[PDB]
Order: C-alpha cells, then sequence, then structure tokens
C-alpha cells in the first residue's frame, strides 16, 4: 500500500503558492495516516523508505498551503512514531536533517524535529554502529547547539528546553580524521 | 443522487458515537443484503456486475 | 405468541443461573398478565358453555400450555437454587394454579370420552419430560416437612442451640433414605449457608410447604378426574404411579 | 463515486465489530464473513489505483 | 399431514426452461463430491430416477435461541422460524452452506454441499414459511412449499438459472422449496421402498444371483445360487414404486413399482423375446420394467387399484412371505428354466431365472431383510465403479495420441472428485486404533475384513 501510494504523498509536497484548493486531500490523508501510527512492521529497509520519510519531513516543513495545526500534530507525530519501526536503515532520511534541520537553530519548525531527533540517541546508547560523515557532522550539530544557542540565538527557557539534549554515545580519545576541520 | 442524498442519514446514526452498536448494524445489514438492489447494480446486481 | 415470547426469554437466561433485577421484575408483570388471562378463559366457560369447550378442544391452546409447562419446569427447578428469586418462584406457582385451575373448568366433570380427556393425554404425553421434571420437583421438595422430627434426621443435629449446620442435613438424609443426593446438594445451595453452621429449619421449612401443598391438591385433583373418567390408557398409568 | 464513497463509509462505520469482541466473538465474525463474501480485496487497492 | 421430527424427507421444486413446468429435486452422493446436484424427477412413467440420494432425514427442529445455548456447549412437529439439521441418510454427512465459487456469480456465492458438519454452525438451516397466507408459529405441514435460509450465510437456498445451465446454491434470492413426505416411521418386519434384501428360493440356503464380474456377458444373465452369495452384494437387489411421494410407503401384494440391483443400478424387464433381461436406467418405461408381487401364480382379476397416501397396511414379513411375481406386462411367473446338462449341472450350479408361462410351484420366495451398512458399501460400490471406469477411459481417450503445444486431448479429465474419494476410501478401510478396547478391536476388525471381502465379489480390484 505504501508502495501504491508513496507518490500521491510526493504530490502532497506540491505547495509554493500555486495549489490552493487541493487541501481537502490534504487533510483527507491527515486523517488516513494514523493507521501508520498503529503499526510498526517493514524493518529491513527494502522499499524507499528515504523518499517516504522525506516526504514526511517536507510536508510537516510544508506551511504554505493548508496546514491546520492540529493536522500538523498529527502528522508530526507520524514523524515521531516511525523510530520505533527502523533498523537505523535511512541514511537519506539521518543525514537530510544534518542538510536541513541541524544545520536550523531552532527558527521556526526545527524544535519539534530536534526533539524527534533525540530518540535515536536513546539507541546508539550502547548501540549505532557509526557511519563516517555522519559521525563527522553531528559533532557539528553539537557544538553549534552548544554555542548558537547559548550566544547567537535567543537565551530563553523553553526555546533552550526545546533540543537540550547530549546525542552522543561519543568514543574517548577522538572519533574521526576527516578533512581539516580546523574552523568553520 | 438520491442514495447519496440518502445514507449520510444512516451514517449520522452510526458516526460520532465512535465503533457504533450492532443491533442496529445487523439488522441494517441484513435488510440490505436482503434486498441487493438497493447497492449499485452496476456493483452488486443480479448477474455479472 | 406471550408465551412462545417467555420461552425465548427463557433460553436466553437458560445459560446463567442467576438472573437480572430488572429481568425478574419485567417477569413478574409478564406473569401477571398470564394470571389475567387465564382468570379470564376460566370465567368463560367455569359455568360450561359447551359450544366454547369444543372450540377450545380444537384451538391451538394444546400448543401454549405446553410449552408453558416446559419453560416451569426448566426455570422453577433453575429458580428454586436460592433465595432471592422464591418470590418469582410462588408468582409461577400461582400461574400453574390458575392454568390447572383453567384445566380442570374445561371439564367441569365432563362425560367419560368426550375427547377432553384425550386431547389432554395427548398433550400430556407429548410433554412428558417436562411433566417428570415438575413432577420430581413436587415429590422431591415436598418432604422439607415429612423429615421434620424424624429420627434419623435428628440423629446428627449436632447443635444443642438448635441452630445446625448444613452438613447436618447432607449426613442424615443420605444416611436416612427417601431422599436423594441431588435434592440434598441443592437443597443445601437453597439453603442459607451463613458458614455452615445455622439454618433456621423451622422457617425454611414454613415458607417452601405452603404454595406446593395447593398446586399439589390441584393436580392431583386433576390427575385423579383424568383416570376415573378415563381408563385403558397405559401411558397414563406411568403417569398415575410417578 | 461519492455515492460508492458513502456506501463504503457507512459499511466502514457500520463495522461488525471492533477489537473489543471480534477476539471474543464469532457473530460479528460471521457479519464480517458476509461482508467479506460479498466484497473482495485486490479492488480498493486497484481503486487507490 | 405434518412433518414430525425423526423423519425421512425430500426436497421437491420446479422450475421451467423449456416453456414446459419440470420438477426439480436435489440430492448429493457425500463420497467423491461434497457438492450437491439438482435431480430431474418428472419423467417416472418413462425413465426411474435415482431416489436413494435425495433423501434426507430429521433431527431436530427448535429456536434459535435454543441453537445459540447448544452452540455455547424428543420426538416434536415441525414448526415455522425454526432451525433444522439434515443428515444424508446414506453417506451420514449434514447439509449445511459453504465457502466456494461457481459460475462466475463473483459474490457470495457459496456452493452449497455437505460434510461431517455435526458442529452446528453452518449445518443447521432457519426455517420460514412461503407466503402470507401462512405466518410464524404455525404448525407447519405437508406438501407446502417454504424458504430456507442458512444460519452462518443468513442466504436463501438458490436456485441459480445462471448464465449456463440451471444450478443450485446459496447466492442470491429464495426460491420454493417443498417437501415431500417421502418415508416416515415404518413398521417392524416389513418392507418400503428404498429397502434391500436377499431374496430365497427354497427354505434352507438358495437364493437370486447375477454373473460375477469380469465377465463378458455383461451380467445381463440372472441366475439362481446356493450358499455363497447369499452374503455377498450380487444378491442385493432395491425396490421403489412408481410414484415419488410416499414411495417408502408398505407396498403390497400385487403392488407396482420397479426393481433396481444395487451394485450395476441396472433394472429387469423382458424387452421382446430375451427372456428376464437387466436392463439399464434408459430403456426402463414402467412397462418392461413395472413389477408386482403375488401371493400365488393362480390368475386373480388384477383390480387392486386402490390409491394410498399414508404408511398403508403392513402385511409383509421376512421368511414367511414365500412371494411370486407376475409381469404387468406379459403375466409371465418368474422361475428357474431347469436348463442343465451334465456338465454344468455336476460343475457350476446355476439356473436361469425366467419369467416362465406358468412356472414351478416351489418358487416360494421367502425373505432375510439386510439392515446393515453393506447397503452404505453397495452404494459406494456402484459411485467408484461409474467413477474409475470413466476416468480411465477419458485417460484412455489421449493414450495413443502424444499431443502438441495445442489442444492436449478432447474431453475432461476427472481429478478432483476421485482424489476426494481415494482418501475418501483410505479413510474408510483404514484400520482400528491399537489402543482401544480388545473387543470393539476384534469386531471393528471383523467389519472391516468383510469389507475387504466385499470388494471382490464386484472385483473392486482388478
Amino acid at each position: 500500500h505504501v508502495l501504491d501510494v508513496g507518490f500521491l504523498p510526493d504530490m502532497r509536497a506540491a505547495a509554493s503558492l500555486d495549489t490552493a484548493t487541493f487541501s481537502t486531500t490534504e487533510m483527507a490523508l491527515a486523517l488516513n495516516r494514523y493507521l501508520c501510527l498503529a503499526v510498526l512492521p517493514l524493518i529491513t529497509k527494502c522499499a524507499p523508505l528515504f523518499a517516504g520519510t522525506e516526504h514526511r519531513a517536507i510536508m510537516v516543513d510544508s506551511m504554505l498551503h493548508t496546514v491546520y495545526r492540529l493536522s500538523r500534530g498529527r502528522s508530526l507525530t507520524k514523524a515521531q512514531r516511525d523510530v520505533i519501526e527502523d533498523c537505523l536503515m535511512a541514511l537519506c532520511r539521518y543525514i537530510r536533517p544534518s542538510m536541513l534541520q541541524h544545520l536550523l537553530r531552532r527558527l521556526v519548525f526545527d524544535v519539534p524535529i530536534l526533539n524527534e531527533f533525540a530518540k535515536m540517541p536513546l539507541k546508539l546508547l550502547t548501540n549505532h554502529y557509526e557511519r563516517c560523515w555522519k559521525y563527522y557532522c553531528l559533532p557539528t550539530g553539537w557544538a553549534n547547539f552548544g554555542v548558537t544557542s547559548e550566544e547567537e540565538l535567543h537565551l530563553t527557557r523553553k526555546l533552550f528546553w526545546g533540543i537540550f539534549d547530549s546525542l552522543a554515545h561519543k568514543k574517548y580519545d577522538q572519533e574521526l580524521y576527516r578533512m581539516a576541520m580546523p574552523c568553520l | 443522487c438520491g442514495g447519496e442524498r440518502y445514507l449520510d442519514f444512516l451514517r449520522f446514526a452510526v458516526f460520532v458515537n465512535g465503533e457504533s452498536v450492532e443491533e442496529n448494524a445487523n439488522v441494517v445489514v441484513r435488510l440490505l443484503i436482503r434486498k441487493p438492489e438497493c447497492f449499485g447494480p452496476a456493483l452488486r446486481g443480479e448477474g455479472g456486475s | 405468541r406471550l408465551q412462545e415470547s417467555i420461552s425465548d426469554f427463557y433460553w436466553y437466561y437458560s445459560g446463567k443461573d442467576v438472573i437480572e433485577e430488572q429481568g425478574k421484575r419485567n417477569f413478574s408483570k409478564a406473569m401477571s398478565v398470564a394470571k389475567q388471562v387465564f382468570n379470564s378463559l376460566t370465567e368463560y366457560i367455569q359455568g360450561p358453555c359447551t359450544g366454547n369447550q369444543q372450540s377450545l378442544a380444537h384451538s391451538r391452546l394444546w400448543d401454549a400450555v405446553v410449552g408453558f409447562l416446559h419453560v416451569f419446569a426448566h426455570m422453577m427447578m433453575k429458580l428454586a437454587q436460592d433465595s432471592s428469586q422464591i418470590e418469582l418462584l410462588k408468582e409461577l406457582l400461582d400461574l400453574q394454579k390458575d392454568m390447572v385451575v383453567m384445566l380442570l373448568s374445561l371439564l367441569e366433570g365432563n362425560v367419560v370420552n368426550g375427547m377432553i380427556a384425550r386431547q389432554m393425554v395427548d398433550m400430556l404425553v407429548e410433554s412428558s419430560s417436562n411433566v417428570e421434571m415438575i413432577l420430581k420437583f413436587f415429590d422431591m421438595f415436598l418432604k422439607l416437612k415429612d423429615i421434620v422430627g424424624s429420627e434419623a434426621f435428628q440423629d446428627y443435629v449436632t447443635d444443642p442451640r438448635g441452630l445446625i449446620s448444613k452438613k447436618d442435613f447432607q449426613k442424615a438424609m443420605d444416611s436416612q433414605k427417601q431422599f436423594t443426593g441431588p435434592e440434598i446438594q441443592f437443597l443445601l445451595s437453597c439453603s442459607e449457608a451463613d458458614e455452615n453452621e445455622m439454618i433456621n429449619f423451622e422457617e425454611f421449612a414454613n415458607r417452601f410447604q405452603e404454595p406446593a401443598r395447593d398446586i399439589g391438591f390441584n393436580v392431583a385433583v386433576l390427575l385423579t378426574n383424568l383416570s376415573e373418567h378415563v381408563p385403558h390408557d397405559p401411558r397414563l398409568r406411568n403417569f398415575l404411579e410417578l | 463515486m461519492s455515492f460508492y464513497a458513502a456506501l463504503i463509509d457507512l459499511l466502514g462505520r457500520c463495522a461488525p465489530e471492533m477489537h473489543l469482541i471480534q477476539a471474543g466473538k464469532g457473530e460479528a465474525l460471521r457479519i464480517r464473513a458476509i461482508l467479506r463474501s460479498l466484497v473482495p480485496l485486490d479492488d480498493l487497492v486497484g481503486i487507490i489505483s | 399431514q405434518f412433518l414430525r421430527t425423526d423423519d425421512e424427507v425430500v426436497l421437491q421444486c420446479s422450475a421451467t426452461v423449456l416453456k414446459e413446468q419440470l420438477k426439480l429435486c436435489l440430492a448429493a452422493e457425500g463420497f467423491g463430491n461434497r457438492l450437491c446436484f439438482l435431480e430431474p424427477t418428472s419423467n417416472a412413467q418413462n425413465v426411474p430416477p435415482d431416489l436413494a440420494i435425495c433423501c434426507f432425514t430429521l433431527e431436530q427442529s427448535l429456536s434459535v435461541r435454543a441453537l445459540q445455548e447448544m452452540l455455547a456447549n424428543g420426538h416434536r412437529t415441525l414448526l415455522y422460524g425454526h432451525a433444522i439439521l439434515l443428515r444424508h441418510a446414506h453417506s451420514r454427512m449434514y447439509l449445511s452452506c459453504l465457502t466456494t465459487s461457481r459460475s462466475m456469480t463473483d459474490k457470495l456465492a457459496f456452493d452449497v454441499g455437505l460434510q461431517e458438519d455435526a458442529t452446528g454452525e453452518a449445518c443447521w438451516w432457519t426455517m420460514h414459511p412461503a407466503s402470507k397466507q401462512r405466518s410464524e408459529g404455525e404448525k407447519v405441514c405437508v406438501g407446502d412449499d417454504l424458504i430456507l435460509v442458512s444460519v452462518s450465510s443468513e442466504r436463501y437456498l438458490h436456485l441459480s438459472t445462471a448464465s449456463g445451465e440451471l444450478q443450485v446454491d446459496a447466492s442470491f434470492m429464495q426460491t420454493l422449496w417443498n417437501m415431500n413426505p417421502i418415508c416416515s416411521c415404518c413398521e417392524e418386519g416389513y418392507v418400503t421402498g428404498g429397502h434391500v434384501l436377499r431374496l430365497f428360493h427354497g427354505h434352507m440356503d438358495e437364493c437370486l444371483t447375477i454373473s460375477a464380474a469380469d465377465s463378458d456377458d455383461q451380467r445381463r444373465l440372472v441366475y439362481y445360487e446356493g450358499g455363497a452369495v447369499c452374503t455377498h452384494a450380487r444378491s442385493l437387489w432395491r425396490l421403489e414404486p412408481l410414484r415419488i411421494s410416499w414411495s417408502g410407503s408398505h407396498l403390497r401384494w400385487g403392488q407396482p413399482l420397479r426393481i433396481r440391483h444395487v451394485t450395476t443400478g441396472r433394472y429387469l424387464a423382458l424387452t421382446e423375446d430375451q427372456g428376464l433381461v437387466v436392463v439399464d436406467a434408459c430403456k426402463a418405461h414402467t412397462k418392461a420394467t413395472s413389477f408386482c408381487f403375488r401371493v400365488s401364480k393362480e390368475k386373480l382379476d388384477t383390480a387392486p387399484k386402490r390409491d394410498v397416501e399414508g404408511m398403508g397396511p403392513p402385511e409383509i414379513k421376512y421368511g414367511e412371505s414365500l412371494c411370486f411375481v407376475q409381469h404387468v406386462a406379459s403375466g409371465l411367473w418368474l422361475t428357474y428354466a431347469a436348463p442343465d446338462p451334465k456338465a454344468l449341472r455336476l460343475g457350476v450350479l446355476k439356473k436361469k431365472a425366467i419369467l416362465h408361462q406358468e412356472g414351478h410351484m416351489d418358487d416360494a420366495l421367502f425373505l432375510t431383510r439386510c439392515q446393515q451398512e453393506e447397503s452404505q458399501a453397495a452404494r459406494m460400490i456402484h459411485s467408484t465403479a461409474g467413477l474409475y471406469n470413466q476416468f480411465i477411459k477419458g485417460l484412455d481417450s489421449f493414450s495413443g495420441k502424444p499431443r502438441g503445444s495445442g489442444p492436449p486431448a478432447g474431453p475432461a479429465l476427472p481429478i478432483e472428485a476421485v482424489i476426494l474419494s481415494l482418501q475418501d476410501l483410505i479413510g474408510y478401510f483404514e484400520p482400528p486404533s491399537e489402543e482401544l478396547q480388545h473387543e470393539e478391536k476384534q469386531s471393528k476388525l471383523r467389519s472391516l475384513r468383510n469389507r475387504q471381502s466385499l470388494f471382490q465379489e464386484e472385483g473392486m480390484l482388478s
């Protein structure tokens, strides 16, 4: 069913300033994804699940046409509850925050995405056989979270508490030797 | 258009009360299957449908 | 139609052993209705209108009364195992009283072989199993006053106060004969357990022996009328010796 | 298509039971059996197509 | 009058196809096909219809609340609005509704059959009346048509005049279903239609027979024989009166009927001059095949025409009747021809039964009823042989015909029914359990040992 449907979520991403009338579809299938919340099959990542996860992420990001914040919460729970079906597979879905969301220092919408990304490190304790560039980039996530949230972004309580997390099953002496990283 | 003008009544019999009752539904579906012409006979006709 | 609905009501609760209070409450009015109806049908022909009787014999009344008896035997057997429904039990006995009264006044001292005893015989033997059930009910459970003062019941009364246990009734009525262990365990089902120390068997016999007397007299009157006004049916003779 | 849509929406809201008693019943599963004998799958997914 | 319980009943209905009404009964063999099929019966005067598989019988007629109660763990009269349990008297399989499709209806098709469905989920069928002149609660009568609906599928027992030929199911809608009292409570030591027995000439050990199979004579050659075939399948022959309803009435002296051989399913007659030939069941037009009974071979005026509807008068006792028969057409009486040379006489003792012009005064056929499973056995012989011969003939259709990638053969290949029948016979002839008590084990191994032997008196191996 998700193989047959998944291009229709792709069409659901079409929202910049142009569609504005097929919103009955948007709230219709806002109401026909809670079944996917109810279920956790599909471990082995055979199908293109990077596509479905990117559809979910860009759809919660897409506020340019009808969202109607209740369905935003519904779709957001849809993104959040998917962590109890994957086997650390969707590298496109784990790097897309690195390309979209972790770059965002809690601007508007990336704070729920940070709360959603907080679940995978809870697996990573004594787990998460690492990837090279992902494990190279996530300390940069830690660093901008621990500098920008200090002094570039505001110092609000609920703002800092939105993603006030460690995200580190880190090494002891060092972790990586990528290209020379004197400063970004 | 007539049947669509109908059956929102019968939907509203059972809709908001979530997972509605069987004392109503059993007689509903029983009377309905007993008169298959109430279906779309394009679908549930007396023969090829 | 009424008794048909009542039998459908019975088969529902037949899976259960205890009955809900509102169900019993509805059963009360449903029985009172048929009581009024039986009194009416008596008052048509109590005072013998013979055309009424001959029309009744060719009616569908027979099916109704046999279904009545079929529900009655199972229901009273189930009902008698608990104090909280003996009201319903005695009301059913009152309905049975009015029904047998109708059956008597249908005759009004009829002829020997006027087809009335014959149709009665047919519905009786067709209703054999339930006839046996109710007959077993009465011939068993009348004896709660039979065994009062009996020496082989008082042999095992292990109570100076006289508020005796349950198992005195167990021991002193299977050791003693003219009883049966099904009746024993059913009676102590009917008895007030009170952690197996007291029965208050005087009240136990006082509540239970009264209405059975009246209905047993009336049904014995029916059976004697039916035997005398027609011999020569051994199925009847079986029901006589029973 | 609106008529048949309201029909199937009714029949979904006229579900024979929910997870309460489909565990602990067969009569509602009889209703489910009559339903599934009437309508198959492999066309609803066609309706998605 | 009305169908009391624990009775024998048959279905009947009507359906015009050719602008001519046609009485369609229903039946099912059991073994080899769990499905049922129809049975035209209108042509009794020119061909006998099969009248064993259609016959079912009653077990219990109750309320649906009583049904729901007995699912959760006497003699009566049938009522409307009652569930009813049927039993196939031959195969002992209870009749139910099933979960299979046929005729491309693409629906709740539910091809009706029967099985061992003593579990009461689906073998029960809810009774209704057929019209507003009747109603619920009315004591049901004889001859009235009815509407009947499943318990599990809650669909009308449907007669499908589908896109193909006529067919039966419970798929769409109503059909008027009658209940002919085919039979009823018979009486002790008497005969009715459908019975089967051994037809003993003499006093001690001698009876009717036929030629043993694996013989080029076609087994149209009726004979007499002593005390060997008196425990075999050949000497069993079925009767049936020329009526349809109340066929299980008692048949009296001089009562008309046909006689079927149980194994071959063939009938007896004199066609033109060929003696007592065993005719098949197509050329059996109730004159050559119609026979009666006779107390003696004396001339009686033959004015017994007195129609009966009920059980009727019983007279005929087994071992004391000493019956005779005249062919209704020719009048000639059964007797051994007594044709035999010294070789055939000293050799195989075998007479030639023939409808003699007067006969001999020792025919006097006293009787021994067989009241046993072996009737069921012999019907299984007939069904199984009729399946296997046409199966192997369909095999021989293409035996000397290596096909190409094209139309592979001619007729169809009977495969599924024979497989079902094969595993059924396997379960039939299977041994008893070693864990059982000695006595019942001995009785049951005796029974199957008998049945092993009974599958050689009509071959069943070669």
